[PDB]
């Protein structure tokens, strides 16, 4: 009914506040008693006076909230054909109320005349392109893809303008549901001559329509289909908002236009274009205001293992539950995941915060199975191959369109993976044209294409996860690291991280490692594995997506002293690796700071594969002492004393320590005398 | 004998009286420093006069961003100022016509013009009183 959805609007705008949407996302745990309370809907109608505007970004998920706005909610969802239009009366009617209240000396003629539009978004029908029913004829459906193209804006004529060819009597005729009523005569007096009226199209006033075709997101297309597209309409001020390789958030309805069999004929075909006309842009003109994901509950949860010491363990573990040992491997593809943050300048260059991870080593090592399962825990993460893509696949090749038979633009593996980590297979297989292309991506992450008169430059930010191989699929250790693999030594010093996972026999390792997969092929669960020790893959997506909006370490004086001093004690056994080190130790703590422990954590992942060498590439108990000295050099400290606890023993002078310690008490030269304090021999 | 810096002057190659000479560079602090803010004035009490004569000189009413202004201003004068120098024409200019000009600041950096009604025969009379107020 009209009149039952005017009432029901108007008391939901001047009646609503933020406790509402907190009942049902689950937050009865962080509610204010200063901001929740006030009302949201009432700031937004007044800052639209004050601004100018004449859109409103209503949220669909407000409507839910309210009790009395049930089934109003459900009516949007079914035709909102009719529902749009008695929103735009309604908010016309508020408008005029909110001036009489306050009293103000405005022009009441200038609101009143300004039509004001609804945009509503972010609905509960999130049906994808697939599931589009016949039975949803004009039904705002959101919907969740990337757009690939972008056309030109196309003018839409909206009202026609005529003037006579006797007496030049100029008319202005509407056009209404796209039909143009040609006046039969001419309106004058002293004229009326029947087919004298002349329609002059540069006099007419035009309307803005853009068509952006949108593909489907991968992550909702099932294995062994093709991506689909659809076609998208774009009115008002909405236009030139989304470019190529942008995923943003299309909830608008689902319309439907005939086609003709003939361009000369007026008949028609059976089948029917189906076209979803744009109503709001959400990004995944204006601004988002907030966001409201996951969930409140689960942020407690999110904090109860960031306060435990074990989290750089547990997420080692959770993130390769399938693959034993490689703990310094997993350590470093864990970082990759969060990264450092992106601190942007205005009047400086932009840097990369990503982490470029190199694998190396013996093939056969569980190297193909690391780059499977990053993909599947990233949004936007791909899987290609090195002698599969050339320097082509990975930029962007020049396809064309089946449709409008055009020269279009079609994104790459590097460049749709924008925001997520890029999984490439034989690294040392690609060609020389490829490995030049990668020089700029991993330094200012933009690829500048420049053929065919089109001199573009596409931004590409995001890692590379590669797994290189050597020559003869087998790494001598009689060989250097530059003459086993065919790699250039400047896309060498370009990675951060440049692991040599070594396939050595091991009895010791050998056992277990067989013992750890017989047990995963016997029960389909990890029955003998805790479940505080293995985290889902739905939680660790969310921990990931979480920290890398809200969290921002901050290096400060403490921990940016001991990044210098640990740069130059490298170069004394290039600056990629002093830029490596800080998204390292900037993603252990994603901690709104830096502190020390976390960037000695990032000193031990580059020196475990830049050490144990220097001229030339390629038991510590009597050779290399150590232990021989240690026993005279803490000894005396102690007989120092005597002429103490285990805290001021380091301090006046630690895995060695405590060795030390024991060896005395063999030999009856100290006392343990409890954990505290420490006494020596009588 | 119009303005021409082409002289051969420049790079010419080649007790305690000279000393006190030194310590009146002290002076400059609130001397030399005040005269550079001052000729940042100039470039912008002047500057903003034509400002008003571009951006009025087109589209009213609708609202319009901090950003989407200074890349308007930016682009009409490239035939110049620069980013920083952009902003600081639109805040002068509301001193000028605080009841023309409105301006409301959005809670996160970001600030939104709007204007109803320019007139110029009403910011001429304005021009000269704060050109003359900055020269004494």
């Amino acid at each position: 009914s009209i009149q039952e959805c005017t009432t029901n609007f108007r008391n939901f705008l001047m009646s609503f506040k933020y406790k509402f949407r907190k009942i049902l996302d689950e937050r009865e745990e962080f509610i204010n008693n200063t901001t929740d309370e006030e009302l949201y809907y009432i700031k937004q109608l007044n800052e639209m006076r004050e601004l100018g505007t004449s859109n409103l970004n209503l949220d669909a998920r407000n409507l839910l909230a309210y009790k009395q706005t049930e089934d109003l909610y459900h009516q949007l969802l079914n035709y909102p054909q009719e529902v749009i239009s008695i929103m735009d009366q309604t908010i016309k009617d508020c408008m005029v109320s909110l001036i009489v209240d306050n009293n103000l000396d405005y022009d009441l003629d200038e609101i009143e005349t300004k039509f004001y539009k609804v945009r509503p978004y972010n609905v509960g029908s999130c049906k994808g392109m697939r599931e589009l029913n016949p039975n949803d004829i004009d039904k705002l459906i959101n919907l969740k893809g990337l757009v690939l193209r972008s056309t030109p804006v196309i003018p839409d004529m909206k009202v026609a303008f005529f003037k006579c060819n006797v007496c030049d009597h100029t008319m202005a005729v509407e056009i209404d549901r796209g039909v143009i009523q040609e006046p039969a005569r001419c309106e004058r007096i002293d004229c009326n001559e029947p087919n004298s009226m002349s329609l002059i199209h540069n006099r007419c006033s035009f309307a803005d329509k853009q068509v952006i075709k949108l593909q489907e997101t991968p992550d909702f297309v099932p294995d062994g289909q093709t991506p689909h597209s659809i076609s998208l309409c774009v009115y008002d001020e909405l236009v030139d908002s989304c470019r190529a390789g942008d995923r943003i958030e299309v909830t608008g309805t689902f319309r439907s236009i005939p086609i003709r069999a003939n361009s000369r004929q007026r008949v028609l075909k059976s089948l029917y274009k189906t076209y979803v006309d744009v109503v709001h842009v959400k990004k995944v003109h204006n601004e988002v205001e907030e966001v409201r994901q996951i969930t409140d509950q689960d942020l407690a949860k999110i904090r109860e293992v960031a306060a435990r010491e074990d989290l750089y363990s547990l997420l080692a573990r959770s993130i390769a539950p399938s693959i034993y040992e490689l703990e310094d491997v997993k350590k470093g593809i864990l970082l990759q995941l969060f990264g450092g943050t992106n601190k942007t300048f205005t009047k400086g260059g932009r840097y990369r915060g990503d982490i470029n991870i190199l694998l190396c080593g013996d093939p056969s090592t569980s190297k193909s199975q690391i780059l499977q399962y990053v993909h599947k825990i990233t949004p936007r993460g791909v899987y290609t191959s090195g002698k599969g893509s050339s320097a082509v696949g990975l930029t962007a090749y020049i396809t064309r369109d089946v449709d409008t038979k055009q020269l279009v633009l079609e994104s790459g593996a590097l460049v749709l993976s924008d925001g997520g980590v890029c999984c490439i297979d034989e690294f040392d297989k690609m060609s020389d044209s490829t490995r030049s292309v990668l020089h700029e991506v991993m330094e200012q992450q933009t690829i500048s294409i420049a053929k065919a008169g089109i001199i573009t430059t596409l931004n590409a930010r995001s890692s590379i996860l590669a797994s290189a191989n050597p020559i003869g699929s087998r790494y001598n250790p009689n060989l250097p690291v530059t003459e086993n693999i065919d790699l250039p030594p400047p896309l060498l010093s370009r990675f951060d991280l440049v692991y040599l996972v070594l396939d050595k026999v091991d009895e010791k390792n050998d056992r277990e490692l067989a013992k750890h997969l017989t047990n995963l092929y016997l029960e389909d669960k990890p029955e003998h594995i805790s479940q505080d020790d293995v985290l889902p893959v739905e939680f660790l997506t969310m921990y990931i997506s979480y920290a890398k909006e809200h969290i921002h370490p901050i290096i400060t004086e403490a921990a940016k002293t001991e990044l210098v001093r640990a740069y130059v004690g490298m170069r004394k056994m290039t600056t990629r690796q002093l830029e490596s080190m800080i998204r390292l130790a900037e993603a252990h703590a994603k901690k709104n700071v830096v502190e020390l422990e976390d960037v000695q954590e990032a000193v031990r992942l580059i020196r475990s594969a830049i050490k144990d060498y220097a001229t030339d590439p390629k038991v510590q108990t009597g050779k290399s002492v150590i232990q021989r000295k240690l026993q005279e050099d803490l000894s005396r400290e102690i007989m120092n004393v005597l002429k103490m606890s285990f805290n001021e023993l380091i301090k006046q002078i630690s895995s060695d320590i405590q060795e030390a310690l024991s060896r005395l008490q063999q030999e009856d030269k100290v006392i343990v005398l409890g954990e505290g304090v420490r006494r020596s021999v009588r | 004998n119009s303005r021409y810096l082409a002289n051969s002057k420049e790079n010419f190659m080649y007790q305690a009286n000279l000393m006190d000479r030194l310590r009146e560079r002290e002076r400059r602090s609130a001397a030399l420093l005040s005269q550079r803010q001052k000729r940042y004035q100039q470039f912008l009490a002047m500057k903003m006069t034509q400002v008003f004569d571009i951006l009025f000189s087109l589209t009213r009413g609708q609202p319009y961003t901090e950003t989407y202004l200074s890349s308007l201003i930016v682009d009409s004068l490239q035939d110049p100022i620069g980013t920083k120098e952009a902003s600081e024409i639109l805040a002068g200019l509301q001193g000028i016509l605080p009841m023309d000009i409105s301006v409301h600041q959005v809670d996160g950096g970001l600030k939104v013009y709007r204007w109803n009604s320019l007139d110029k025969n009403r910011f001429s009379k304005l021009l000269q009183i704060h050109k003359s107020k900055q020269q004494d």
